């Protein structure tokens, strides 16, 4: 299963990861089934 | 996939379509032990795997 969560809240810190609290709600779950070891990001 | 590495697929949330199973003439080995082979639309199992 592939679970995805996201919050997308505004912040005020750019120098580093901001200090604050905000829960993350799920978006979509994908019942695919696959062995995974690595991953990459695309700009 | 061959039997040495048997492959599986779990059925996600969808309306069961089982009327075409016992009605298929291609099947000739539809023998199994468990629930009745006729009350298929009245079953509410949590998760099903193939």
């Amino acid at each position: 299963y592939f679970k995805i969560y996201s919050k997308h809240t505004p912040i005020n810190l750019v120098r580093d990861l901001p200090q604050g609290f905000s829960a993350l709600e799920p978006l979509v779950d994908l019942p695919i089934g696959i062995n995974i070891t690595r991953f990459q990001t695309l700009l | 996939a061959s039997v040495y590495a048997w492959n599986r697929k779990r059925i996600s949330n969808c309306v069961a379509d089982y009327s075409v199973l016992y009605n298929s003439a291609s099947f000739s080995t539809f023998k199994c032990y468990g629930v009745s082979p006729t009350k298929l639309n009245d079953l509410c199992f949590t998760n099903v795997y193939a």
